DNA sequence: CCGGTGCCGAGGCCGCTCAATTGGTCGTAGACAGCTCTAGCACCGCTTAAACGCACGTACGCGCTGTCCCCCGCGTTTTAACCGCCAAGGGGATTACTCCCTAGTCTCCAGGCACGTGTCAGATATATACATCCTGTGCATGTACTCGGGATATTGAT
């Protein structure tokens, strides 16, 4: 079936997430807002890591460039290369 | 009831594994990162480095989350939390 | 932007209170100076709606 | 006798009145004093420039407005008007300050 | 004792700013602590610089330098 | 008529009986220690050369230091809309079960682009003579703050 991919992200593992998080309870409405919020997230990284790919006239790319994307955001990842 | 959650809630506190399914999320990053360019590569290493940083923000979000959700006399936690959580820390308005 | 809004306020001289208008209002201006304040130049007028009277 | 305003109108007029005009509030000498002796009680015998403690005075301003306002949303967040210490808290807390 | 320079009107101004309504009694001594906690980083940092120069005396760039370090600009002051 | 007394009903004690929890043992397999060059290569020893870092006076303003006046803070009063507590209706998120399905394993395949080296040439550091654009100083004047008085709202109490 042609749905998109961020419905992948399933209820399950949301709940998971949460659990981890440390909440009891769950309203319905969480579920389909933690998604458009994820999107957001994934939007300001990749396009920062396409354009290290851009600068480097490569065309995969590497964990260095999302690293270096997280790490002008201050978000700073440890033990992924860096 | 209310005491299997808490199970959970114990258990997911003290193993460290990613809990979002591998390949969905790397279907939803090719597609996310399509429209900027297409026909792209991606390192194994930078998918669960994306991964990992992803997991770690909603599980900071939540905390905070579920501070709100007490502050407000309530168990639940709703949009309305998610939404005041963002907008104090700074990500939006 | 900021001679924008001194002309709004009917004056001709630029003062800070115009430029923290013009950032404040412009989103991506903003957004590009979120952590920066200026100096003696406030805040924008804003009222929450469940604060008005009835 | 005397013409009473209702409880709650002043308010909405300081607000009003305060919030168009971008003067200084805290006396500037109480200020410039207690800079003074908390420097003191770090490094005794200092001086300090003008331009330096009224933009101490900016900068400390700038931050109590912008507490204020998400105590402001905190409070409203709780179905209320009046502002308590726990709306403060949890402010600080999820921007990132206290804990 | 000098923190009490900062009387209860100023703070009742500074809420209003803000846009608050009604303040309740027991804020300003708890409010007292966060300008007493705020203003103890920056200091800690401009005097610091002070002590770099081999001079004693805290000029207004310091305290430019310290509120950028700790991620906080602003502009006007020779930034 | 009222009261002693048997019969029955309920509360209190004690104890298993059984079902759910958690540290201890078995076991095997991929991955932390640990040479082994090697390898070439950064690091060290050993020289000088130049400049910036440092200290001494010394000129010169920008912070501390002393005196009058009201404007803002303090302190009181009453009173009222709000905070906090309580209670009931009901919806929905929870919990458990069966069924479906795509994640996960691994296997096999293979062509695209990371990645290094080798070549060479033009873009860039650098020195010197030229010169003009920006900067401190000085000064006219006008946009804007302030004071005073008359419009138009803008709330509260009958």
């Amino acid at each position: 079936v042609l749905r998109d991919n961020i419905q992948g992200i399933t209820k399950p593992a949301i709940r998971r997430l949460a659990r981890r998080g440390g909440v009891k309870r769950i309203s319905g409405l969480i579920y389909e807002e933690t998604r458009g919020v994820l999107k957001v997230f994934l939007e300001n990284v990749i396009r920062d890591a396409v354009t290290y790919t851009e600068h480097a006239k490569r065309k995969t790319v590497t964990a260095m460039d999302v690293v270096y994307a997280l790490k002008r955001q201050g978000r700073t990842l440890y033990g992924f290369g860096g | 009831p209310g005491t299997v959650a808490l199970r959970e809630i114990r258990r997911y506190q003290k193993s460290t594994e990613l809990l979002i399914r591998k390949l969905p999320f790397q279907r939803l990053v090719r597609e996310i990162a399509q429209d900027f360019k297409t026909d792209l590569r991606f390192q194994s290493s930078a998918v669960m480095a994306l991964q990992e940083a992803c997991e770690a923000y909603l599980v900071g979000l939540f905390e905070d989350t579920n501070l709100c959700a007490i502050h407000a006399k309530r168990v639940t936690i709703m949009p309305k939390d998610i939404q005041l959580a963002r907008r104090i820390r700074g990500e939006r308005a | 932007l900021a001679g924008n809004a001194a002309r709004d306020n009917k004056k001709t001289r630029i003062i800070p209170r115009h430029l923290q208008l013009a950032i404040r209002n412009d989103e991506e201006l903003n957004k590009l100076l979120g952590r920066v304040t200026i100096a003696q130049g406030g805040v924008l007028p804003n009222i929450q709606a469940v604060l008005l009277p009835k």
